[PDB]
């Protein structure tokens, strides 16, 4: 048993800091030099740091100088960083890892993190609009058909959507939220037979927690226009 | 700081049998002791990474036979002989012998190689509320296709745009082995006023013959 | 035999109970010293690995990094401020309570033992005349001394050391399981094996120091008998024999030597195999502990070290359980004698003090045994009655009633049945002092004490003034000679001062006997060994002193007895017959039967000495060096492998580097146990076939060297035997020991001061600063837990004088009741060595704790200044472990190596008294083998002109122109006054000295040109009292004659002349009847007819008959006359005669006084001369 969790994740405003945490459990805590390293999205593993974790002997990389600062906390056995005067580009996936103080350099960081995610946005907890996305007027030449809803516009993360109220799991589709201009845009899709729809019911259940909406939009074909 | 280029970029490996993984640094990974230090990096994702095999040889206290590494100087190879289906996450090479960045490698996803297919197309035009409330958004739906190298064309009025494009793919279905993805354009209300014929394309290998969609604005 | 603790806790006062109980606490709080100050050591290389890692990672950190390194550092820097304080904490606390502890119990141990002491003394001076005769007096000295210093040994220092130890064993496996318990136990698994020669390595160091002549006590037995018996061996010979037979006992003292030292090696060899094979077991299993993330090297430091200093603490305690066992044993039977009690108790003050006492005395019908042995009766149904100035004087057959009538009137036994009555009240019912200031005795033998004249009249009675003591020296005709010697009364008097002789010794005990004024007077035969020309005077000054007095006389020789008022005779302890002499003489009973009867080294010379077994010395020197080497080695091999945890290497690779560190400390084991076991073996057996070899040199020459040799006062017979015993093993240490310390001290400190100037130059100035301090804690460490620091025993030599005075002559001291005055002075001798005891427990408690402080600074000192230069990367940390475990560690082997080993001052003054003996010259050498050696049997002997001076005294003068003529088989007897020199002849005749001037002749040849083995062989001495060797009776008898084969049968016709043959046939085990202290004790005149045996088995043709005053046997006084008488029928005779009966017979007698004969002839014509002879055949005739 070694295990290093972390903290859950977090939604800071820019400007202001936020501090996140590496909880270690199940050997010598004072000994191994915790790394924290840096994760984007698509990119590669970028090195923030460490601690010496026996007194707290940072050593920064020299492009988080100054904007990350590192600490500890031997009683309860967790390491800290906070990272100050964020940006956009600081949101990211942190991770810690744990390597052995007697051979560093020569021997794998071999204990991970889960990773703790930090959003940096800038926006305020904003309603969603819900769309629907019917097929395109005109021909239904095929007997698959592909119904749509797409929530645009929302924040923050995340937005619980479902199709039919859960009775409907049949090509079921949730893409990840694309970014746009400070606020999230989510889709949806599935795939149902040309005599199910618009012979049956159908409909898109939106739930966002923060600003407590439970949309509900029921999708009817293009009509005229 | 050792640049690493890790050379697969997705490795589509099938069911029970050997995928190789390659690893291409910058500079000579030789120490002065006769030892070369890189490390391999099991990630699935939600969960920690595992160490996996350290120095290009050797094996970590407690992973199968599965997992054994080959090469030297500046050229490496991990070995997934025999696979299960219990090891696809994405695989990455630590590190720079020549410290204090600790470069690590870029990443190696894995795969079941499902035989190839060609995806389903379908244009949505902006919404209704849309049209009241002030955007547009045509959404370019592309779903249950192989591999994931696929390139989307939007054309307006047989004229490129390359900018307001919003792209989207999904992950790994682990029951149908295929991927989807989707894009979208919004723009200002106005500009709906402006264009007529809206077309969607798909460029991928399975076909020569892109596939278009389109839509003009007029008719219904 | 074991006093309860608490018991044992008899004597201490309220305050001693304070200081054994602060001592006590400060035992606690100083044993949990050490272990923590390791937990300190583990923090602080925890703070340099650490921090060593970190800048021996990034190394690779251009650009600048100026500041970065030296950062790093500076982490190191201000972190090393506040360890120096905990450092100089440890320190500073530890100086006060190691002062404390160590004062307290050695002040605490002065009390208690001054007090034991002092009351020890009372409670033997206060005990009974029977318990004295049960309980043997030279082993009962030896017990005053012996015991209490046991005690005085277990009861202070070493139960405060065992506080000490057990604290810090406990406060070691405290920090120990709460660091880390699982190398705890893999300790714990072998720590029975390390506590165990832990246990024996400290129980083989402490002493060490006594238990080194048991083996050697049989063989200085031999010696010392011999030696006291000096005047018989160099006169029958067999100073071969004896050399041979102390050879023999020599060799077994060699083997069982040699065995003890080889034991003692093995037993150091497994101590050392086992700590370096611990190292191994704990650095490969700690090493392979952190090399898995889980211990530091920190906590493997301190939770290795701090258990190892436990379990190695536990056998540190070993000792000292069994020195408070062995000080509970001995307080046994010093606290069973100072309970209880006498029944007469001389100090009480009970009964009644009747004044104006006239002294009507009074016996009735007493029975009395003697509590030896109650069998035997010694007097029955005996009665007597003397009225006031009334003289009775007891006399019949000797041993029966005479002399224990005087020792029942001092009360010194109680009767078993009848009564003893003063004044018609009863004795028992007046108090003893009182009793025995009344009553004036005068003993056979007198007794001086080792004090000035007018110093024994104190003793007398203390209160008297100068001028009293002139009177009572005046009424005891003693003022006219003591006015006449030379410094006046202030003249020391005693073994230490001139000799006086036996009449001068006599009437100034008269002289005490007058100044105490006593109303009864008491002499137990005041004049049996007494000559005739002092017994005038004598008889004189007892005839003033009788005037007014009741006494009570028990005299031989009854001349003067005649004026007394009565005469008492016995028989079977009953007066058979009572009255004047002239009834006496009518009854014709036994009184008329006697009448009737009657009438520098130069050093080199010492390794010259031992330069017969030079290969031993060659393989110990290069088997030294060898152990020189492994003490760097030691700290080598440490710093490598903590110098190999402070870097960043490979995994693999530090795990084969200390795998080859941990073989190479289990080498160092291997070849450290070999190399002193035989080191130990080489220089063992070096030094004591050294010492066998030397006391045999030694003992041939002192058994060649004349008697003149042996009146040396210098040269007594403790001086001697203690000598010989002494240096003859101490000079083991001058040659062999010092060349194992100078090459173990020189490859160790050498070979430490230059490869720690090889890899840092500047920490080893400031450590050699240190390296005389601690290495002084190292000796004085060593000299502390060696006990040898402590005792001395040469101050109390000033206090044993006066103790063993009291002890030995009990008899007196109770019979003038001075126990008082003995306690006094005793008390005042035994209280300024006190007062110093007392100073210098302060002295040694504030070095102890001050040294041992500085090796707790010396640990700070020594690691702020390493962290400023490990700061400034001009040196790393494996180089300040390397200089500092060198130096240090290296200073404090060279203190436990120059500390361990013997001396060096005592060896060289040893060597020094042994060379200057053994090749000592003699004068009248025996060992010679020149000289005429005729086949004359004739033995005329012939004295002309002989003028000799004894050697001890050269002043005064003895023999001046003796010439006397003995011819063939005549019998010629000597006889004379008082320093005439008559006892000279025999000792001139058999050639132990020349004299100055005059010759002495052999049968027309003078002796000086004869071999001396020759004319002792034909001589037969016959002494006075006879000396009897442990040995059975057939070698004995055989000790006569020498170099001959001598036949079994050939012992049976001596001892029938000797007439001992008749009485040896009823005996157990006729003549292989062992004799001496365990077999049959025989009776001096059945001894006497021995002696008459060994000289008869010679054969000799010249017989000296060397016999005195008086027999009181009565049973074998006829059969030593009748073997003498069978002995001189047919011999040349030359007899020293006190006996008035052998000298009719003779057939010339000799008169010497002041060296000068006065007249020849036989005894009825000198009787005619009317002379000196007839004089002295007249004074019988009264
Ligand atoms: O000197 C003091 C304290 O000294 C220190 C204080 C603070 C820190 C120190 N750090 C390193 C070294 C000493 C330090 C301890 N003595 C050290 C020397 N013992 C001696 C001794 C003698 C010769 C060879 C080895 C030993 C060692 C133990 C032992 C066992 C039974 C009987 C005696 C002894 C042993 F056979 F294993 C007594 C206690
Ligand atoms: O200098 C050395 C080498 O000893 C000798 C070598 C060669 C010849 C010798 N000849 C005579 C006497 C000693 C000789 C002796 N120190 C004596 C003092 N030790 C102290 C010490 C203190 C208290 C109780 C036990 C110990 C013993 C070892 C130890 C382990 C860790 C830290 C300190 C020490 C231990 F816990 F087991 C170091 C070795
Ligand atoms: C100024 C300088 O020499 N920096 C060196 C660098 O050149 C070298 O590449 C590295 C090890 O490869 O160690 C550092
Ligand atoms: C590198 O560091 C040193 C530190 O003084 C500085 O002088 C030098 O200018 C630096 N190099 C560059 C290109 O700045
Ligand atoms: C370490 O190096 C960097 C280089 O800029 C410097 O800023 C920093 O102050 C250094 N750390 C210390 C404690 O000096």
């Amino acid at each position: 048993e070694v295990q290093l969790q972390e903290s859950g994740p977090e939604l800071v405003k820019t400007g202001a800091s936020v501090k996140i945490s590496c909880k270690a459990s199940g050997y010598s805590f004072s000994n191994y030099y915790i790394h924290w390293v840096k994760q984007s999205h698509g990119k590669s593993l970028e090195w923030i740091g460490f601690i010496s974790c026996y007194n707290g002997a940072t050593f920064y990389n020299q492009k988080f100088k100054g904007k990350a600062t590192f600490t500890v906390d031997n009683s309860s056995s967790t390491a800290y960083m906070k990272f100050n005067s964020l940006t956009f580009e600081d949101s990211a996936v942190y991770y810690c890892a744990r390597l052995p103080i007697q051979f560093g350099n020569f021997y794998p960081m071999d204990y991970w993190g889960q990773g703790t995610t930090v959003t940096v946005s800038s926006a305020k907890t904003t309603a969603p609009s819900v769309y629907p996305l019917a097929p395109v007027c005109g021909d239904t030449t095929g007997s698959s058909v592909t119904l749509g809803c797409l929530v645009k516009g929302y924040f923050p993360e995340p937005v619980t959507l479902t199709w039919n109220s859960g009775s409907l799991s049949s090509g079921v589709h949730t893409f990840p939220a694309v970014l746009q201009s400070d606020l999230y845009t989510l889709s949806s899709s599935v795939t149902v037979t040309s005599s199910t729809w618009p012979s049956q019911s159908i409909t898109c259940n939106v739930a966002h927690p923060a600003s407590s909406t439970k949309v509900d939009k029921k999708i009817e074909p293009r009509g005229p226009t | 700081q050792v640049v690493m280029t890790q050379s697969p970029l997705s490795l589509p490996v099938s069911l029970g049998d050997q995928a190789s993984i390659s690893c291409r640094s910058s500079q000579s990974l030789l120490h002065s002791n006769g030892n070369t230090y890189l490390h391999w990096y099991l990630q699935k994702p939600g969960q920690s990474p595992k160490l996996l095999i350290y120095k290009v040889s050797n094996r970590f206290s407690g992973v199968p036979d599965r997992f054994s590494g080959s090469g030297s100087g500046t050229d490496f190879t991990l070995k997934i002989s025999r696979v299960e289906a219990e090891d696809l996450g994405v695989y990455f090479c630590s590190q720079s012998t020549h410290i204090p960045p600790w470069t690590f490698g870029g990443g190696t996803k894995l795969d079941i190689k499902r035989a190839d297919a060609a995806p389903t197309v379908s244009i949505f035009p902006p919404s209704s509320e849309q049209l009241t409330s002030g955007g547009l958004s045509v959404v370019c739906f592309l779903n249950n296709f192989y591999p994931k190298d696929i390139n989307v064309k939007w054309k307006i009025d047989g004229s490129e745009r390359q900018n307001g494009v919003l792209n989207s793919w999904t992950d790994q279905d682990s029951k149908d082995s295929t991927y989807s993805m989707s894009s979208t354009l919004t723009l200002t209300k106005d500009e709906y006023e402006r264009h007529n014929s809206y077309t969607c394309e798909a460029t991928h290998k399975t076909s020569t013959s892109p596939i278009v969609k389109s839509f003009n604005r007029n008719e219904c | 035999p074991a006093v309860s603790v608490l018991t044992m806790f008899r004597y201490a006062g309220w305050l001693d109970r304070l200081y054994m109980l602060v001592g006590t606490l400060a035992a606690i709080i100083h044993g949990v010293a050490l272990p923590l100050m390791m937990l300190i050591f583990g923090e602080m290389t925890d703070i340099f690995a650490n921090a060593g890692n970190l800048e021996d990672l990034m190394s690779n950190i251009t650009n600048r990094s100026d500041i970065n390194d030296t950062g790093f550092f500076m982490n190191l820097e201000e972190d090393m401020t506040t360890y120096a304080y905990y450092y100089t904490g440890i320190g500073a606390g530890v100086l006060i309570v190691a002062y404390i502890q160590v004062s307290f119990w050695l002040l605490a141990a002065g009390r208690q033992i001054h007090k034991i002491r002092q009351k020890f003394f009372h409670a033997i001076m206060n005990q009974e005349i029977g318990w004295f005769d049960v309980h043997d007096v030279g082993e009962l000295n030896t017990r005053l001394t012996d015991d209490v210093s046991k005690i005085n040994e277990g009861i202070g220092d070493k139960i405060g050391m065992f506080f000490q130890a057990m604290a810090t064993f406990f406060g070691g496996f405290i920090i120990g399981f709460t660091r880390g318990w699982k190398l705890t136990l893999v300790i714990l698994a072998i720590s029975p094996v390390l506590g165990l020669s832990a246990g024996i390595w400290a129980k083989i160091l402490s002493s060490f120091t006594d238990k080194e002549l048991h083996a050697y006590a049989k063989a200085g037995a031999v010696a010392e008998e011999v030696l006291a018996a000096i005047r018989t061996v160099i006169a029958f010979g067999g100073q071969k024999k004896e050399l041979e037979r102390y050879n023999n006992n020599l060799e077994e003292a060699k083997r069982l030597g040699i065995k003890k030292a080889i034991t003692a090696n093995i037993s150091m060899g497994a101590a050392f195999l086992l700590i370096y094979a611990s190292y191994a077991l704990a650095f490969w299993y700690g090493t392979t502990l952190v090399l898995s993330g889980e211990y530091s090297i920190g906590q493997v430091l301190t939770v290795f070290f701090s258990v190892l200093i436990g379990a190695f603490s536990v056998g540190q305690a070993s000792p000292n359980i069994e020195a408070f066992a062995n000080a509970r044993g001995a307080a046994y039977e010093v606290f069973k004698i100072i309970d209880n009690k006498p029944s007469i108790d001389s100090f009480s003050k009970s009964g009644h003090k009747p004044d104006n006492i006239q002294g009507n005395l009074e016996f009735k019908n007493i029975h009395f045994s003697y509590p030896s042995r109650k069998e035997v009766q010694i007097l029955k149904g005996l009665n007597l009655k003397v009225k006031s100035g009334q003289t009775v004087a007891l006399v019949g057959n000797s041993g029966a009633g005479k002399s224990t009538t005087v020792q029942l009137m001092q009360r010194l036994y109680d009767p078993l049945d009848g009564m003893v009555s003063i004044d018609g009240q009863d004795i028992r019912t007046i108090n003893v002092r009182y009793l025995r200031e009344i009553i004036g005795v005068v003993s056979q033998e007198p007794v001086l004490f080792a004090t000035t004249i007018a110093e024994n009249i104190r003793y007398g009675r203390e209160d008297v003034t100068m001028d009293e003591i002139e009177k009572a020296v005046k009424e005891a005709n003693a003022y006219d000679f003591i006015m006449k010697l030379p410094h006046q009364f202030d003249t020391l008097v005693g073994e230490r001062g001139a000799q006086l002789s036996g009449g001068q010794k006599q009437r100034i005990a008269i002289a005490r006997a007058l100044v105490r004024n006593p109303k009864i007077l008491l002499l137990d035969e005041a004049t049996c060994a007494l000559d005739t020309e002092s017994e005038a005077v004598v008889q004189a000054a007892l005839d003033k002193a009788r005037e007014g007095r009741t006494t009570i006389v028990i005299a031989h020789r009854l001349s003067t007895v005649r004026n007394a008022d009565v005469i008492a005779g016995f028989d079977g302890g009953v007066i058979v017959e009572q009255g004047n002499h002239d009834e006496l003489m009518r009854e014709k009973g036994i009184y008329f039967k006697l009448v009737m009867t009657q009438t520098p080294a130069s050093f080199w010379r010492i390794l010259k000495l031992n330069s017969t077994e030079w290969p031993y010395f060659v393989v110990g020197i290069f088997v030294a060096i060898i152990n020189g080497g492994l003490q760097p080695a030691f700290s080598v091999i440490f710093s490598k492998i903590i110098g190999v945890f402070t870097r960043i290497d490979d995994p693999e690779t530090k795990r084969q580097n200390s795998n080859l560190f941990s073989l190479l400390f289990l080498i160092l084991g291997i070849i450290s146990f070999i190399t002193f076991f035989l080191q130990g073996f080489t220089f063992g057996k070096a030094g004591e076939i050294l010492t066998k070899r030397l006391r045999y040199m030694v003992f041939k020459s002192m058994l060649r060297q004349d008697v003149s040799w042996f009146d040396d006062p210098k040269n007594t017979t403790g001086a001697l035997t203690t000598r010989l015993a002494n240096d003859a093993a101490q000079v083991k240490g001058a040659t062999g020991s010092r060349l194992a310390v100078i090459f173990q001290n020189i490859a160790n400190l050498g070979t430490g001061i230059i490869i720690s100037f090889i890899y840092g130059w500047q920490l080893t100035l400031l450590l050699l600063a240190i390296v005389p301090i601690i290495a002084i804690a190292g000796v004085v460490e060593m000299k502390m837990l060696s006990g040898q620091a402590l005792k001395d025993k040469k101050e109390l030599e000033g206090s044993g004088k006066i103790a063993t005075e009291a002890i030995e002559n009990f008899r007196t001291v109770v019979s003038l009741t001075r126990e008082q005055k003995f306690e006094t002075m005793y008390a005042q001798s035994l209280q300024i060595p006190y007062r110093n005891a007392m100073k210098k427990a302060h002295v040694f408690g504030i070095t102890f704790s001050f040294t041992q402080a500085m090796m707790y600074f010396s640990y700070a000192a020594a690691f702020r200044f390493g962290a400023y230069l490990v700061a400034h990367k001009l040196m790393s940390f494996e180089d300040v472990l390397l200089v500092f475990s060198a130096i240090v560690f290296g200073a404090m082997a060279v203190g436990q190596v120059s500390s361990f080993a013997p001396d060096y001052a005592k060896a060289t003054v040893s060597a020094s008294h042994i060379i200057r003996i053994i090749e000592k010259t003699p004068e009248i050498d025996s060992y010679s083998t020149q000289g005429l050696k005729p086949n004359m049997l004739e033995g005329n002997v012939q004295f002309s002109g002989v003028v000799f001076n004894y050697p001890t005294r050269p002043s005064i003068p003895v023999l001046q122109g003796l010439s006397l003529e003995v011819k063939k088989g005549q019998t010629l007897a000597l006889v004379g006054s008082s320093g005439a020199g008559k006892s000279t002849v025999v000792q001139l005749l058999e050639r132990f000295y020349d004299p100055m001037a005059g010759s002495v002749f052999l049968d027309g040849k003078e002796i000086k040109q004869l071999n001396v083995q020759w004319l002792r062989a034909q001589l037969g001495i016959v002494s006075q009292e006879p000396i009897l060797f442990d040995t059975s009776i057939a070698e004995n008898i055989a000790y006569g004659d020498n170099s001959r084969v001598v036949s079994y049968e050939e012992i049976v016709r001596a001892a029938k002349e000797a007439n001992i043959h008749q009485f040896i046939d009823s005996l157990p085990d006729k003549y292989n009847t062992r004799v001496g202290d365990k077999g049959t004790q025989l009776s001096g005149g059945q001894k006497q007819r021995i002696a008459i045996a060994r000289a008869l088995v010679r054969q000799p043709h010249i017989l000296l008959l060397d016999e005195a005053t008086c027999a009181l046997d009565t049973e074998s006084e006829k059969v030593v006359q009748e073997a003498l008488d069978k002995a001189r029928e047919g011999r040349t005779t030359i007899v020293i005669a006190h006996r008035l009966s052998t000298i009719q017979n003779a057939d010339l007698i000799v008169v010497i006084q002041n060296g000068k004969v006065k007249e020849h002839g036989t005894h009825q014509q000198l009787l005619a001369q009317k002379g000196i002879y007839f004089s002295m055949v007249s004074v019988q005739a009264g």
